[PDB]
């Protein structure tokens, strides 16, 4: 059931009472992301199994 | 097996440059954080090369 996902970092941190829905990647390393977003962009988000 | 116990430490973990240069392989770690080597000193980091 990989319909429910989870976020894998927020360049901020938490904030009481809030829903973040955005979906771009931030320039971390190995490969950060092309441009702004696209491929080699490992996802914020991951599902679970 | 036998790999390396050197205690590198106690230095400058620069990366300035290394980061940018495209031919390195890699130098970010999640340990403390990519960014928060420069400055900071290993209390007795061994390399195991």
């Amino acid at each position: 059931n990989y319909n429910y996902l989870y976020r894998l970092f927020r360049k901020s941190n938490l904030k009481p009472f809030e829903r973040d829905i955005s979906t771009e990647i931030y320039q971390a390393g190995s490969t950060p992301c092309n441009g702004v977003e696209g491929f080699n962009c490992y996802f914020p988000l991951q599902s679970y199994g | 097996y036998a790999w390396n116990r050197k205690r590198i430490s106690n230095c400058v973990a620069d990366y300035s440059v290394l980061y940018n240069s495209a031919s390195f392989s890699t130098f970010k770690c999640y340990g403390v954080s990519p960014t928060k080597l420069n400055d900071l000193c290993f209390t007795n980091v061994y390399a195991d090369s």
